[PDB]
């Protein structure tokens, strides 16, 4: 019910280093229909949100 | 963090440099020079009048 | 954290002379997503900003 539902998403990147602190950033892109609080993840083991 | 660049020595002149840190974000210095005087050494060796 | 994320930047230009001042303009395009203040530079020695 408080579910949104979110479509057509694209991702792209901007920052890199290694290095051994959050030194990625990557902004997202999405067209809504409904305001509430969504979850993330990547499902691999080569970074970690 | 230590830097290391050249300007060119004439009177009313912009140039510019950088730092690309890391993380941060980048800085940008401007260099101009105003004035520039010269001068010699100097010992007497005699005089007329 | 007050560092803004630009992308998709596409530069063109109008108008220009050689000539012995401020004679060349160009407008710049970006998406933005938070306000503040950026920096700037030409990383070549043939136009400076």
């Amino acid at each position: 019910t408080d579910a949104p539902i979110i479509s057509e998403l694209l991702c792209t990147v901007s920052t890199c280093t290694h290095s051994s602190d959050f030194g990625g950033v990557a902004v997202l892109s999405y067209k809504v229909e409904k305001a509430g609080r969504c979850d993330v993840h990547s499902h691999s083991n080569v970074a970690v949100l | 963090y230590e830097h290391t660049a050249v300007i060119p020595n004439q009177v009313g002149f912009p140039y510019k440099a950088h730092v690309a840190r890391e993380g941060y974000s980048p800085l940008t210095l401007q260099m101009q020079v105003v004035e520039t005087s010269l001068e010699p050494t100097l010992n007497l060796e005699y005089i007329t009048c």
